[PDB]
Parts: C-alpha cells; structure tokens; sequence
C-alpha cells in the first residue's frame, strides 16, 4: 500500500537508431560468419539477455 | 609520469573505424515561477527519456547572479549554467561567463609585504567574496605614484567598489600599490591558460551580453555560448530537454577537475 | 529422430502464458505490516 | 605539447646522469597554547633559512580541534605535511581523515530528496561533510519495497552515524536506498576513488598507530605518506620533523595532476 | 577412495555452503530491530547466497564465548569486540580458533606429565578454572613446592575461563586443577584452519598464535576494522564478503580424502 | 591438497607413542571400594610396555548418563559395556553411533520438513529426554493418519529416552514433532567404518549389532565380549591380550574434535 | 516425487536387454514430435 510511483519512458527511437548504428564498429567478421551459420531459436533468443 | 609528452602520435587516415552525470544550474526565478513540489523528479524521467538513467542528474539553486558570483563550484561531467538576461548586471554577467567558461590557475595576494605586476599580456587579478572594493595605483620607477600619492588612498583611483565579484587588467610594466577590502574580500593572482569543455552558458533573454576575453579586437564567441529567449520557464527547460544531445555534442568530458572548484590554487 | 530435443528446445515461450493460468486458478492473499523491534515498558503512577 | 593523448613513452638503461618547492605546514593548539612564544614561525623560518629553503616560502595555517578540520581540508600547497594530535578516544575520525585527504575523490552531487541511488564498486564511497551530520539510510529490495525501515515516512531508518562532522559511507553494492539528511547542516558527495594523492603527509604525534587507508577488511597497509612519532615536548617535535625534513621532503612528490602535463587528466 | 598411503601426486604446467556469522548481544541490543536477520539474509542473497542457509548465533560476553567453543559450518567469519582487559584471553582465543589441535585427556591426581615437541601446550576450559603447577627435579622432587604441597605451587592462571599452558619441556610437574569445575586436555597444534576469520573491532592488530615469543607471525586472518555503529561493520562484512571467501578455505579435513588421515 | 587421490600408488611382491585409555560404569568401582585401584591398571600396563601416563581413565555412572553426546577421546578406546535384560536398545543404538563415524547436519523442524535420500541416512536423537514424533505426508501435502493441525494422533516412536536411532522411508516428507528444548535431532549420514573404538560386553548373549538392516546383523570381529563376576577378572582379562586388541584396531583414524559424529551445519 | 524416478530407474535398468537394435535404427529413422511421443501413449 503507497502512492504509487510511475513508470520509466522508454529510450526514444531515434537515439536507439543513432546507437545501434554506432556499436556496428567493434564488429568482428570470423565470429560473425561462424554465428551466423548457427541456428537460434526462441529460447534461445531471450535466454541472453 | 608525462603519459607521453615527447614521444609524438602516430596516425593515419586509410583505416574505417566507421555512468556519467549531468547537473543544472537555474536562478530561483524558476523555483518561484514553477509552484510544484515533485518537479525536481519529473526532469529526472525525462532526462531518462533523452537518455540519462537514473541517479545521473542533480539540480543546484542559485539566488542572485551576484550570490552564485562567489566560489563557484561545479559538480558533474558537465555542467549547464542557465543565466538570466538584464539590463544593469552586464558586466558580471560577462565576468561570471569568462571564470567558469575559462580555466585559471592563480598564487594567493596581500597587501602587507610586497608589491605585485603582471609578467606578460596574458594575466588578471580575481576578486571575490561578500563585500569587494578596489582600488589601484601604479608606480613610476622612482617608487612614487603618478595620479595618486603614495601615502594617502582616498584620491587613489578605484576599479571596484560595491560589488561581490571583478576581474580586473592593469598594465604591465611597473608594482602596484591597492585598497582591497581584505577582511570582507579575497584576491588572486591568476593566469588563464586555456578554454574548458566542462561548461556551457545558456542565456535566455537578453541580445549576447558577453565577451570572455577584455581584448577589444577579439570578443571571441564560441560554440557553447548559446542564447534563447524565454517569456515562460518551462518552455525554456523542456526545449534545453530536447537537445541535450546537441549540447553533449558541444562539449566534451576529459577536461573535468578533481576538486568542485573551476580553478587550480598552487600556492 | 532428433527433433523432439530441438523442439522441447524451441517451442519454449508458451509455457509462460501457462504459469499464470495457473495464476488465476491460484488463491492470493497479502499480509499486512509486522512491527519489529523490542518495545518499551509502562507501569503505574503511585497509586493511592 | 601533445596532451591527453597517452602515447606510449621511449626511456633507456643507456645513459647516467649527474628551491621552488614550498613546504606547507600546518599544526594544532595546545601544541602552540604549550610553546609560550609568538616568534617561534619566526625560528623555524631562519632555520629552514639555513637548511637551503628560502624565507617567506612556509607559511603555517591552524587548525583547532580535530573534528574542525575535518571540513574542507582544500590543502592548497606545493608541499603538505599534517601533524595531528592523537587521542585515544576519537579514532575513527583521525582514520577517515588520512583516507580523504591522502587519496583522490572526484565526486558528484547528489539531491537525496529526489533520487534513488546505489554504489557501483569497491572504490566508491559516499563522503559527507560539514557541521553535523545524522545520516539516514534505507536500503530497498528489487521493486523499491522497504527492507528493516519503511518508506512511507522518514524516522524509522537505520542511522549509521550521529554527531559527526564528517563520515565515509560504503554501502552494499548492487542495492537501491532512501537518505536523508538535513541539507542546510552539511552536504555528501558520490566520490570515486580515482588514485592515490601524493602532495601530502601526515604524522601522528601521540598514541599508538592506527592508520589504514583501506575500507577493505583484508589490506590494511602501511604506506609511506603516514608517519608516526612520540612526545613530550613540541618543541622537539617541531625541531626534529625540520632535521629530517630532507628525507620527509625526498619521500613525497609533486602533485601529479598539476604538472602542466596532466592536462585533461582530472584538474589541468 | 585411496586414502590411508602418502601417495606422491604428478601434475604439469599446461592445464552448497554455508557463510556463518557470531556476534555478541550487546549489538543487537544496540540495534533494536528483531527482523534484522531477514534482512542481511536478503542482502546475503543479492551478492549471491542460496536463501535460507545462513545462520548468525548470537554470544553474552567473550568469556562465555570461550567456553565450549565449536564451529560447525562451512565459512565462520567471528567478529570480536576489544577491550584493553583481556588481550592475554582474546590472543590465546583467536589462537584456539585458528588451528587444529589433537588432544587427548589427562588425569592429574595419579601420574606425571611433560612437553614432549615444541607444538605440545595444555589446554584448560570450564566454569571457573585457576590451575597452579610445580615442576619437578629428575629425582621426581619438588622445589619451591612439594608434591605432598598443594599451596607452595607456581600458579599460572586464576578463574580465566580459558587459558592455554605452556612451561620448559623435557621435565615433569606435578599440578593443581579441579577436575568436576574444569578440564584440561594436552594438546598439540598441527596445521591452520581455513574454516575461520577473526574480524576485530577497536584495536591495533595485537594478536600471537604462538607462545614463541621470538615472531609474531601475521597471517591473512586475522582481519581489524574501526566502529561508530554496528549496522556499520555488518554492511562492511556483507558487501566485502568475496575477497574474505576468497581468503578462507574449504575445511581441509572436511573433503571425503582425509579419511584416516587423522580426518576430523 | 588431494594428497593425490587421483593417482594410484603401485606395489610390489619382493620386499618382504600413542595412548589406550579405559571407559568403564560405577557399579564397578563400587564393588572395588578402593581409590588405589587406578595406580594399580597405571602401573601394570607401564610394566607389559607403555611409557606411564599414557593409559587413562573416564567413568560413566549409567548407560543412559554416557549416552549424552558420547566423546571418545583417545586413540584406542576400549569401552567395557555392562549388560541388561532391559536396556537393549539403547545399548545397540550406542554401540552403532561409535563404531561407525557419521557426518551429521542439524534440522530445522518448525520452519521446513525433512527426508532421507541414500539408503545408509539415518536421523539421531539426543537429549536427556527425547520424545519424537513423526507424520508422513503424501504428494499432494496433507497428513495421513495424523492431522497436520494437531499432534495428538501423530505416531509416537521415542519417549524420553536418552538416544533415539530414528529411521523412515526414503524420500517420503514428515512432519516432525518433538520435545525441542530437551531433544535435538541431528540428520547424518554414516559414512563407514571407524577403527579407534572396540566393545566389550559383559553379561548375556550378543544383541549388539552395527546396523539397523535386518538380513545383515553380524558379530563384528572387533565387538568382543566376555563372562563375569568379578570386575577384576576383567581388567586383569583386557591387559592379558591387550596387544591382541592393539592388533585389531588401526591408530590412523582418530578424529580431530573427539565427538561421535562430524557436526556439519 | 524423487522415488517414482528410482522405481522408473530401476526399471529402465532392465528394459536396456530386452529391447530390439534393428527395429530400433529403423525407428530412428523417422521424426519425432509433441503428438508422437506423448499422444499415442
């Protein structure tokens, strides 16, 4: 029981554009090759996080 | 050590490479015009929404200009002075603008046992503190004083007189002789050496009322000078909101001090 | 023959939906606040 | 030249080689209420005179009980050297003050009648400052739930210091918390602790020694900026730290931010 | 499984729990919370500890702790309080918990006795205990004290509620205890325990495990902090907890490999 | 460190001090009335061969006394045990607790339940008046044949006993209830065999076992067991072939606490 | 819930020797999902 405080805005859209298109930098290629040959699935999508 | 000082960079240009805090400073103008109580928390949310999480930002009040004149401090990665434009307080506008915009490393001052110069150009003398009058003679080399007697200071020729903070310029060239109020004052000799990326101004109001250098040839305004103008307090910090990532862009973190004050004293 | 463990694997999300459909056939209660900590004493004044 | 750009640095094992540093001294009462004298700044200064310093480059600055000079110790100076009085019983005041003063804080502001907060690492405290502080901590679980205290008011918490003037906290890492205080007493600041300082030295004169440096349990180290020594007279005190003060002297360094080299590195 | 051989082991250079915590009254008392456990047992869960397996016994006075002393639990970190009192009974204390001691009982009214090796002491512990002793010539005669004596003895410690003796060895005495108040067990040090870390608060690190008087060897156990407050040196102890786990070891005898080995 | 249990010693076909003390109940001595009897077993056993003062002694007054946390202290213990046509359990329970060393961990009981998961996981029960109670529970958590509620129709299985050797079927929760301030329960698992401690009974036949299996009940090599009248031909018997019972024990596998079990928390 | 899992333990114990090889491959040749290994029980 208490007043109760509010919620947290999430991060906008654009500044999540302009952030992701900058951690494109430390990407490697032999590891992405190697992962991308990989199957995920569902539970493996989220179970990293 | 040095962290490399005489061993040079080496670079090139045919390779693609493709918690911090922020504070706030605003006049109590604003802590009146808002009426809230939750206000403070509010700014925190949004500031998460431009991207801050939270613990990350502190608000500081500020009274006067003339009040925040005095010791300033500065207490985040980056600091954002939000100052008020009028009309018979432009010349500490300019001088609060030029200290904490500018660096300074500055040796104490007296009166009781020396006189003082400036070596080169480049040199002022800061005063602050709650009551600051000040007065100056120079000297010929005969130690005598031309446009004042060396003995008696009413017809001295003053600079200061009724006021909290002033960074004055004498010339080169010969000692002086001065009536700092010391007991109600403080007074340095300081040497400015460089600009620092660790603050910005943003007037509002007002048609740019600054120069950080006395020099007349050069008034050099810079990037994070910043100047809009306001009729309605929330609108001013919602629209400082909306571009934070602009003024992140404008100044830059690595020029940060260790103590909260915007100078260096090496006694 | 080996897709059984590739699907026990995969198909893994709904299972959620199905905890809390145990939820609502499941009974919820709250328990009020408990004061900790000793407590201080209280006789009687001189009675006469 | 090139600044703030760390470049590694060629030296060598090839070749041998064949004033304006100013010692800042500082020193308590009874100390002076003892010595019975105004001139004695006066005999110090011709003897540093004749041991090579020159006059008007020391100059004494007073402090006048402990917990006054646990305030805003702004040790401004090209050289600083601290003699505390000991005492027997206040302790942990004199070990939190060698802690501040002979490390590096940088440290933000905070506005504890807003914002949660919570420490990140080992190397970062909470140091709290002024005439008198009474420091109120609750800690929170997961969803801002109280835990010990309760958050629908304010005087149920866990104090964790009464009557002091100026306190350290290190708190569980990884946790939320509520704090109070009255911010018109005294203020606390977030400090990281970047690296150690090295402008300053402090020496005890009195009991035994009880200085650590470490909020950590297990490293309880002896450094070399803490120094200890016995009395009956200041005076002695007084002559014998300037007898050896070649040897104080060539222990300390300079500043290592002000060195007009440790530009954009932290104050320059 | 091959135990009981000292069998030489190769190698090459290529390749739950239960954190335990005693405390004296006096600091809950200056606590006066109740719920206090639950709460450092939620923050022991946090920094990473099953929920429900930490366990804090609580001591009246250092005395009391002394007797009977037993630790059963696979990481103990002891907190003691100082007092310029007793520094005679908290060193031997932290000595009696940090070592492991094989001993065996001793009748005093029927035979002689001795030190045999330099790591042989005599360990007494009981309600109020206050042994006297009387060494004896080669002849098995008493100087300064008789054996038909009980008074002319050398005493060597009065009502201590603990006390660890130790005399010049290779010669006989002849003692005084009372056996239906006190025990006393001859005992020899082996090795350090790794099941133990002593935190004192107020101090300066004062502690002798040996009665060799030529070192005071100090280890990476016997920690020291400064208080103001108790809720203080329990956050301390919490948040700092991984390098003192790091510093206290898995009971060296407890792993099923020391079997008859002299295993606990 | 492992003392290398991972690497096997290799052996070959071609190539070819410590203490012993006596425990013993009152009776016996009562019927001595003497006090130059412990001089005289002292002297003795110095004369086959001991340095003197290494042979001790302890007495219990009372198999039910001596049941309250037994400790064996010395490296060989030779406990003479007196025979009853009415105290047999307890007898055995004890004789079980000492023979075979146990690693034991205390039990909350008001707060959580309990099972047993290896076949060789008993529960002991010691006190100066034990009462245990006891009340499995299926699956689903409800009690059967006793009202978790209550307690009064619970299955009583101890009363005020000294030491109690409890065992249910694994892996099947209890709710257990028990006298708590006079009785603690510690559940503990026995680990094998231990070689410090010998028997001797004197009195009926052999009712002492080291189990509580039903298909294995076996003489022990080592539970010995003699005729009486006369304490004295006792003692005089045990320091005849006292090398014998030096022979059969093993003086490598003595505890570093000296209690029956390993208490574990 | 443990001992259903032992009863189940020993029973596979013994059901390792009375179990074809052929049939066994030739099963493994066909796939398996939810409502093959479960619903035809």
């Amino acid at each position: 029981n208490s007043v109760t405080v509010r919620q947290d805005l999430e991060r906008q859209l654009g500044e999540l554009r302009e952030e992701f298109n900058a951690l494109s930098q430390e990407i490697a290629m032999s590891q992405l090759i190697d992962l991308a040959l990989l199957p995920l699935d569902m539970f493996s999508m989220f179970s990293g996080i | 050590q040095n962290y490399g000082i005489n061993l040079p960079i080496t670079g090139s240009m045919d390779i693609a490479y493709a918690t911090s805090t922020l504070c706030l400073y605003y006049p109590t103008e604003a802590a009146t015009e808002i009426n809230d109580n939750s206000w403070k928390d509010t700014l925190s949310q949004l500031f998460l929404t431009k991207g801050w999480p939270t613990g990350s930002v502190y608000f500081k009040e500020y009274t006067n200009i003339a009040s925040f004149s005095v010791d300033p401090q500065l207490y985040c990665d980056y600091n954002v002075v939000l100052m008020k434009y009028d009309a018979t307080l432009q010349l500490d506008m300019s001088e609060l603008a030029d200290l904490i915009l500018n660096e300074w490393l500055c040796n104490p001052m007296d009166i009781t046992l020396y006189y003082y110069q400036q070596t080169d150009e480049a040199n002022k003398w800061i005063s602050m503190g709650s009551s600051c009058t000040i007065k100056v003679c120079p000297l010929n080399t005969q130690t005598l004083g031309i446009g004042c007697l060396t003995t008696d200071a009413t017809t001295f020729e003053e600079v200061a007189t009724a006021e909290k903070l002033v960074i004055t310029d004498v010339v080169d060239g010969v000692n002086h002789k001065l009536d700092v109020t010391t007991a109600t004052c403080t007074i340095r000799n300081c040497k400015k050496l460089g600009p620092r990326e660790n603050v910005a101004v943003i007037q509002v109001g007002g048609s740019d009322i600054l120069d950080i250098t006395a020099d007349p040839t050069t008034a050099p305004q810079t990037e994070r000078m910043m100047r809009i103008n306001w009729k309605k307090w929330w609108q001013v910090f919602y629209t400082v909101v909306d571009y934070v990532d602009q003024i992140i862009q404008v100044m830059s973190k690595r020029s940060r001090s260790l103590n909260s004050a915007a100078f260096y004293y090496r006694v | 023959a080996s897709l059984i463990y590739r699907q026990l694997l995969t198909n893994s999300y709904t299972v959620d939906l199905s905890d809390e459909i145990q939820e609502i056939g499941s009974t919820k209660s709250q328990n009020v606040t408990i004061n900790p900590g000793p407590f201080a004493q209280t006789g009687y004044a001189p009675v006469n």
